[PDB]
């Protein structure tokens, strides 16, 4: 099958600069042409540039000319787009796309018909930092919690009970403040196992190597 | 720049109803029959998927109960009858003209019976205390429609400042939606003060939700 995996992402400071690859499979690179379209915070997409199946040929908005510069490396079958002078607002999940040729009624077009998983990218002056994880403690069921405040950057995972309890549970979008992130978990059990059985919350944070298990204690 | 703008921003349709998504270009996007016009599906946590090409054509794997149609600078995605697994963010793009542009996207979401918020209110952590900080947490779960309103109160009047929100995305189980409330003070001011209170106000009822505890 076609596909598409992108590399290359990562935590970079304003101004500096990031490469990212795209690794084509499944198909002949050298006969498509290839671009790469972006998804903001924001969850929108944006066009960021697009280049000929020799490589010949490049094609980019106004936000990323100068800055942006896609090319390839048919003989790796590999698509790149070397970043530079990188601004807070550049951050976003990046794709790399095919455009095919699809007949339709009379004749055909090129769609982007073939995406890759994408690659995350951050541009942000924030210090890596780890979170401080809090408990939260309070019929037939009762809510427990988990406060996670002021990591970064993302992402943090929160399991409950190392992944027993994986039904009931609300983990709750991070949100920043002051270049930290916090977020909060929530899980509802049946009032006959806490605190009578343990409940914990299970954080982990990479970017800090951290693993921590915060026990709910009642009070 | 060829602009695409869509309406709605987002939509919530009854399962088994139909959703229409609207796209205008700014400028045609059509030359002699053929099309430029596509949509794309994206769900969280997976790229784009190639929806609708050249304004009425099936992507690949995609059920008749998609459709396409329109021409020159008005166009429409309809989805009929709903189904639970096509929840998604919705594109236009254009691809007649360098800029290639998107629109700026349609939630599509399941309308589902209104439910009353589960609010449960917790005090600081004696952990954050001992660190300088106080955090309260009020958690409103498993309600439905998405919008809703917290008001914090200390000593009976109303904090603002502090606080900061966080919603889930609709819960692909029950179509429930939930929303956390943080209000985080220092310990010093915390200390000072002796009533804490979120109330929920839900188009469920006129009558507020008050959960309260005292630092006590
Ligand atoms: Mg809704």
């Amino acid at each position: 099958d076609v596909q598409l995996v992108e590399s290359g992402g990562g935590l970079v400071k304003p101004g500096g600069s990031l490469k990212l690859s795209c690794a084509a499979s499944g198909f002949t690179f050298s006969s498509y042409t290839m671009s790469w379209v972006r998804q903001t915070p924001e969850k929108r997409l944006e066009w960021v540039a697009t280049i000929s199946s020799g490589g010949d040929y490049t094609y980019s908005p106004d936000s990323v000319k100068g800055r942006f510069t896609i090319s390839r490396d048919n003989a790796k079958s590999t698509l790149y787009l070397q970043m530079s002078s990188l601004k807070s607002e550049d951050t976003a999940m990046f794709y790399c796309s095919r455009a095919e040729f699809i007949t339709t009624a009379t004749w055909g077009v090129y769609a982007m018909d073939y995406w890759g998983q994408g690659t995350s990218v951050t541009v942000s002056s924030a210090k890596t930092t780890p979170p401080s994880v809090y408990p939260l403690a309070p019929n037939s069921m009762v809510t427990l919690g988990c406060l996670v405040k002021g990591y970064f950057p993302e992402p943090v995972t929160v399991t409950w009970n190392s992944g027993s309890l994986s039904s009931g549970v609300h983990t709750f979008p991070a949100v920043l403040q002051s270049d930290l992130y916090t977020l909060s978990s929530s899980v509802t059990v049946p009032s006959s196992t806490w605190p009578s059985e343990t409940v914990t919350c299970n954080v982990a944070h990479p970017a800090s190597s951290t693993k921590v298990d915060k026990k709910i204690v009642p009070r | 720049d060829i602009v695409l703008t869509q309406s709605p921003d987002s939509l919530a349709v009854s399962l088994g109803q139909r959703a229409t998504i609207s796209c205008r270009a700014s400028e045609s996007v059509d030359n002699y029959g053929i099309s430029f016009m596509n949509w794309f599906q994206q769900k969280p946590g997976q790229p784009p998927k190639l929806l609708i090409y050249a304004a009425s054509n099936q992507g690949s794997g995609v059920p008749a109960r998609f459709s396409g149609s329109g021409s020159g600078t008005d166009f429409s995605l309809n989805i009929h009858p709903m189904e639970e697994d096509d929840t998604a963010m919705y594109f236009c793009q254009q691809s007649k003209e360098v800029p290639w542009t998107f629109g700026g996207g349609t939630k599509l979401e399941i309308k589902r019976a209104d439910a009353a918020p589960t609010v449960s209110i917790f005090p600081p952590s004696s952990e954050q205390l001992t660190s300088g900080g106080a955090s309260v947490v009020c958690f409103l779960n498993n309600f439905y429609p998405k919008d809703i309103n917290v008001k914090w109160k200390i000593d009976g009047s109303e904090r603002q400042n502090g606080v900061l929100n966080s919603w889930t995305d609709q819960d692909s189980k029950d179509s429930t939606y939930s929303m956390s409330s943080t209000l985080t003070l220092t310990k010093d001011e915390y200390e000072r003060h002796n009533s804490y209170t979120c109330e929920a106000t839900h188009k469920t009822s006129t009558s507020p939700i008050v959960k309260s505890f005292n630092r006590n």
